């Protein structure tokens, strides 16, 4: 059944990253798969036209699938069979987009590199639910999407709900 | 000797709070290490360290209610600088840069007379340390195992520290600088602890400055 979900999302957009510029901007659309970041609790995100997905059983699309019980993980590590394994890897594929995104010089041996800063979906996905199991509530939460979270990413399709952020709010100095 | 040049009440309105996806709030150690920077560039004083301090802070809409998080606070900081010239010129050149330097995207309204402190050894730097009073200053604690495993156990504060590249840039089209090696990055965290600049035993260990693999750290390195 997961390998009709996943030929419909190749057939489809069909792009799994872990990291992205689309949590900085809306319209950025690049995308990167660091392959040395694959854990077996590694929480990954996907993108395709308006999160368009084939749904299973019990109504779960494709990111639903894999970021639950290391699925993603047992499929890339070739668990679920050779095949599953290279129609999953074969939409791990990166896209390069600098455009709305910061450019920043940070300092290097007397010289300098131009950092273009992009988003964690692990940090992202995986501290939300992480900062929930373990009830930490010294945060903020922010909606990620914008006015259409349908067509930002799969992630922020379905976390409505908002992603945690910590408070990094410093002591102060008193009055009197 | 070692020369800094300390400006306290720094006043700063509409501070971009959001330093990274899951970081609101204080501005992190990077962006004082890169104003430090731009000072020495554009003032050609030679910029070793920062220490900074909070004296206020508040996050817009968390203390009372009323997109991109902003902030609006009063911070205090010290450079370590190396200047072989009188007092008044240095001072005169800082306060031109401040005047109309930024943090963070937030605007500086006001600030006191920038003002300058010597330190023969490593005992007339707690005089330095404390002309900087009252104000918490930020402390590298380190990474135990990560950043949500350890601010729920140790209870303590991530922060940007740097960043990880993760590809070069291929294709210059809409980079404004096409020289200089650029990389699609993300950012990396320490964690940190607020403290009194006063109970801060050695001021080495809150002397922000760049080093090795896209990073910030201490002098005097992880906190005691």
């Amino acid at each position: 059944m997961i390998k009709e979900m996943i030929e419909d999302f190749i057939s489809k957009g069909g792009l799994i990253f872990t990291h992205s510029g689309r949590y900085t901007n809306t319209n950025n659309s690049c995308f990167i798969f660091n392959k040395n970041d694959i854990g077996v609790d590694t929480k990954v995100d996907m993108y395709t036209p308006k999160s368009a997905g084939i749904k299973n059983e019990e109504g779960e699309n494709l990111w639903q699938v894999l970021n639950k019980a290391n699925m993603f993980y047992r499929i890339y590590s070739g668990e679920l069979g050779e095949e599953l394994q290279y129609l999953l890897k074969s939409c791990c594929t990166a896209k390069e987009d600098v455009t709305t995104l910061p450019q920043i010089y940070f300092k290097n041996g007397e010289g300098y590199d131009i950092l273009v800063p992009i988003g964690n979906a692990h940090n992202l996905i995986s501290g939300t639910e992480y900062l929930w199991e373990h009830k930490y509530y010294n945060t903020f939460t922010q909606k990620l999407g914008g006015s259409n979270p349908q067509n930002c990413t799969h992630a922020c399709n379905k976390m409505r709900g908002g992603f945690k952020q910590f408070n990094c709010t410093p002591p102060q100095v008193e009055d009197n | 000797m070692r020369k800094f040049i300390i400006v306290k009440n720094v006043k700063v309105d509409g501070i971009n709070a959001k330093s990274s996806d899951i970081t609101v709030g204080m501005p992190p150690a990077t962006t004082f290490c890169g104003l430090g920077e731009t000072m020495s560039i554009k003032t050609g004083i030679v910029v070793k360290a920062v220490s900074y301090g909070s004296v206020k802070f508040e996050v817009r809409g968390s203390r009372f209610n009323t997109p991109k998080p902003l902030a609006d606070g009063v911070f205090t900081l010290c450079f370590e600088v190396e200047w072989e010239d009188c007092a008044e010129v240095l001072v005169d050149k800082v306060t031109n840069f401040i005047n109309t330097a930024r943090i963070a995207g937030g605007t500086i309204a006001s600030f006191n007379k920038p003002f300058v402190k010597v330190a023969k050894d490593a005992e007339e730097l707690a005089s330095v340390k404390n002309a900087m009073m009252p104000c918490y200053v930020v402390v590298d604690c380190g990474v135990e195992v990560n950043i949500f495993e350890d601010a729920v156990n140790r209870k303590l504060q991530p922060m940007v520290n740097g960043y990880k590249k993760l590809e070069k840039i291929v294709d210059n089209k809409h980079m404004r600088d096409k020289f200089t090696p650029a990389y699609l990055a993300t950012p990396t965290y320490t964690m940190i602890g607020y403290k009194m600049v006063s109970n801060v035993d050695n001021f080495d260990q809150a002397l922000w400055q760049y080093g090795e693999n896209t990073k910030v750290k201490t002098i005097g390195g992880i906190y005691n």
